[PDB]
């Protein structure tokens, strides 16, 4: 998967 | 066209997946001047990071297209062109949205938790202008980037509970600034684990207001250790 | 010029910016030479983003519009959002439709190519009847059942029943009369004639597009499902 | 569930 960060789209 | 019939148009917007529209509704909202409701912000922050989001996608896809057409020298040439053309769209959305929280957001802001959102913002925004970065110029966007992250994280571990979702979120991005940007794997990884340990400890002070953020947030956390411990 | 306008509209496709695609395959279009089958198939799929952006957002407003009835505030601002998407999404199908009368329809040299364009003709004056309403919505209406109607005779002329832009015109003609016509037993009817004749001839089909053509003739019968149960 | 046409949007 991708790493995460927020916000997201 | 008043403050809360923007609003309502950034909403629309919002379903209409308009984001350009919604991003210029938020942005004459900041403009007016007073401070945000939770609301606002939460709209200021979506619409743009639907703008940028959509150049910061297309610029991973042509910039690594660049990269394998060495030796194909007019597509090499097109491609290169077409990512400095997407480099400086984003540019300018991320000096936009920079410019709008030092003049408006950042100083007005009267509670930490404002504050606190503002700041991390301002990290992020800082954050994608050095991904697109080079030289001397880099460091000093990188930079800008670590400070505005580190002072809402000193404000947020003194101001705001461990489960706050502001909190969380803003150690789910600094981690990813320290484990992309300042390629330590290993300062992630420790302010990612530390701020899933403290907020597990304290479930019950969540919120029926507070609960689908910050738990989801934690599980994006985690998710991330998970990646970075392969 | 030509080979470098179709390099970037395929590099505008990948970063998924349709306004460049669309922008680059208007003017390689606008040169004058007919258009490859690749380069076709580039122009539509840029225009069908597009303009579709603009659909979807106009049927989310406008189903807000519809839900707030008796809420007057929200319906203006709902109906005033409405009204400036429709004047974007006719600009495009303006745009398109300039495109295909000036210089697609007239430059067709093969069956294949000129059904093509009059079932792209029939789709965005379709589109552009969407958002009609009033007097030139039946000239509109008109101009799209004239262009499809004129692609149905030469593809059922020319075309053998399997092929993805005979069924690809069967699917939206179809379409055409249920949503702008109200006529379902005649859109049943030829979605179902469509369906059957390509079954009856399935020796028709080529190793290169039996897939496109399998997948319409799914999608077909699963029109003529939804509307009859 | 939306009826069909085709091009669509994605695909
Ligand atoms: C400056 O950085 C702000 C980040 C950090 C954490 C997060 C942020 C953003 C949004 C606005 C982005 C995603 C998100 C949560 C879904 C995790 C929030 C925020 O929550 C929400 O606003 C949301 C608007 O988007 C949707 C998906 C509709 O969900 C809403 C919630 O219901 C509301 O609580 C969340 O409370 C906080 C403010
Ligand atoms: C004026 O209306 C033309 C329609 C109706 C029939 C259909 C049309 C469009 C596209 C261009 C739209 C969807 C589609 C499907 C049947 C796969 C096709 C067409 O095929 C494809 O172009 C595709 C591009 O998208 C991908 C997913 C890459 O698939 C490619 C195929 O392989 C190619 O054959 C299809 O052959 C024909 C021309
Ligand atoms: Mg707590």
């Amino acid at each position: 998967p991708r790493r995460n960060t927020l916000p997201a789209m | 066209m008043d403050k809360n019939e923007l609003v309502q148009k950034a909403k629309l917007a919002e379903q209409a997946e308009r984001y350009d529209d919604m991003a210029a509704c938020m942005k004459s909202v900041t403009e007016q001047g007073a401070e945000l409701s939770n609301e606002e912000r939460n709209l200021l922050s979506v619409a743009y990071k639907n703008v940028v989001g959509a150049r910061r996608s297309s610029w991973r896809v042509v910039s690594s297209i660049e990269q394998k057409t060495e030796g194909a020298e007019k597509k090499q040439q097109m491609a290169r062109e077409y990512r400095e053309k997407i480099e400086t769209e984003l540019r300018d959305i991320c000096n936009d949205v920079l410019s709008l929280l030092e003049k408006f957001l950042i100083p007005n802001a009267s509670q930490a938790e404002s504050k606190v959102f503002y700041l991390k913002m301002k990290g992020d925004y800082y954050r994608y202008l050095a991904e697109v970065a080079a030289g001397d110029d880099k460091k000093g966007i990188v930079d800008q980037s670590q400070q505005a992250y580190q002072e809402a994280f000193e404000i947020s571990k003194k101001e705001m509970q461990p489960t706050h979702p502001i909190r969380l979120g803003l150690a789910l991005n600094f981690s990813v600034f320290y484990y992309e940007i300042l390629n330590s794997p290993e300062k992630a990884c420790s302010l990612a684990k530390t701020a899933f340990d403290e907020a597990i400890a304290e479930l019950d002070t969540l919120s029926e207001e507070s609960y689908k953020d910050s738990t989801l947030i934690m599980q994006l956390l985690r998710d991330n250790l998970t990646l970075w411990t392969s």
